[PDB]
């Protein structure tokens, strides 16, 4: 694994959501993504393209050719639908954490399947929605599928913090807690 | 700026 | 998420693995209904095969497209090598240099067990070696590691822990050695 790389060019369609993703990946890092609402190329970091280009419709096109090989299948199997499998959630933060010095939270959702979530993020029990961030869904060798989700913020004694995912493979939203230790 | 190449996406049998 | 009405998933993917640069590559079109791997095509074989029978009516209808064979048996040179070319500046060639820091997990007294942690974070690639020294002794023992964590923005963060008593004048030392760096980045924790 030392000197081998790995390029993915990962998509899907699911229904009946109608939802669509179409991304590459290096070493299990995202490139880009297509949003299919904009039609337009993500860089999941700026300098990226900077260096290269993507012509977002051939993306376009693969997705409608995936929405019709999805209904294709979903006919053959005789309609058998997937199975929920549910998230794993961790909470960190991406540096260590000084009082009154901005940072950010990182929620970590993994292991599920289908790529269809729900995140809120909670300051003392109420929503924050100022400045976070968020990827797409990744891919992962056994076909479920990661995520990301980023809140920036200010540490101080006086805030709790959670990230709630829902899913359906979960009997009931699941909150993940962070809180400055003194 | 170079490229990315698109892997084209198949049609799948039946109907 | 209230909506209880069943799913149905079908994602492909195109994986192109890479040996020694580009000096060997093998391309694998793999095709996943829901949670199973149906149908894949692997450069080392050279045509579609099925992985379940749900997949069976693709390969076959796949392998008798000449065009499509073609094609697909030099993608790994129009389309693996060419992408490998393409990202390869800011991919392979990616290097951030972490921040190391060295603090105690708790104020807890001297001449008491403490946790030091050595946290590594905001670097690139993911090989890193990690060492703990006690007064310039290499302390093997008490290290506990999270590991390699991905944060998801092409950075990673690790936390090296030591155990310790830490007796009055020991110095404790971090030493992080990562490609971006030629030499070791050192912090040092005073008891």
């Amino acid at each position: 694994i030392k000197e081998e790389h790995v390029i993915i060019q990962a998509e899907f369609y699911l229904n009946p959501d109608q939802s669509g993703e179409f991304m590459f990946d290096f070493d299990g890092d995202e490139i880009f993504h297509v949003d299919m609402a904009k039609k337009e190329t993500v860089w999941r970091l700026e300098e990226f393209g900077r260096f290269a280009s993507f012509e977002a419709q051939g993306a376009l096109a693969n997705i409608a050719v995936d929405k019709a090989n999805l209904e294709i299948m979903t006919k053959r199997s005789n309609y058998t639908p997937i199975t929920n499998v549910p998230p794993e959630v961790t909470v960190l933060t991406n540096s260590p954490v000084e009082l009154r010095e901005p940072n950010v939270l990182i929620c970590f959702i993994d292991k599920f399947t289908p790529p269809v979530v729900n995140v809120t993020w909670l300051r003392n029990g109420k929503p924050v929605t100022t400045g976070v961030s968020e990827t797409v869904f990744l891919p992962r060798e056994d076909h479920l599928f990661r995520k990301f989700h980023y809140l920036p913020f200010l540490p101080s004694t006086e805030d709790v913090y959670d990230c709630r995912v829902e899913h359906w493979g979960l009997d009931e939203p699941l909150l993940k807690h962070w809180e400055f230790d003194a | 700026l170079s490229y990315y190449k698109l892997g084209a996406s198949q049609r799948v049998a039946g109907d | 998420m209230g909506d209880t009405r069943p799913r149905f998933l079908w994602q492909l993917k195109f994986e192109c693995h890479f040996f020694n640069g580009t000096e060997r590559v093998r391309l694998l079109e793999r095709c996943i209904y829901n949670q199973e791997e149906s149908v894949r095509f692997d450069s080392d074989v050279g045509e579609y095969r099925a992985v379940t029978e749900l997949g069976r009516p693709d390969a076959e209808y796949w392998n008798s497209q000449k065009d499509l064979l073609e094609q697909r048996r030099a993608a790994v040179d129009t389309y693996c090598r060419h992408n490998y070319g393409v990202g390869e500046s800011f991919t392979v060639q990616r290097r951030v240099e972490p921040k190391v820091t060295v603090y105690p997990s708790k104020t807890q007294p001297l001449q008491h067990h403490n946790l030091l942690v050595c946290s590594v974070s905001g670097f690139y690639p993911g090989s890193i070696e990690v060492r703990w020294f006690r007064n310039g002794q290499e302390e093997k023992a008490g290290v506990v590691s999270t590991g390699l964590i991905q944060n998801g923005d092409w950075t990673f963060q690790t936390l090296v822990m030591l155990e310790t008593v830490p007796r009055s004048g020991e110095v404790y030392t971090c030493q992080v050695e990562h490609p971006s760096v030629t030499s070791p980045l050192t912090v040092e924790w005073r008891a």
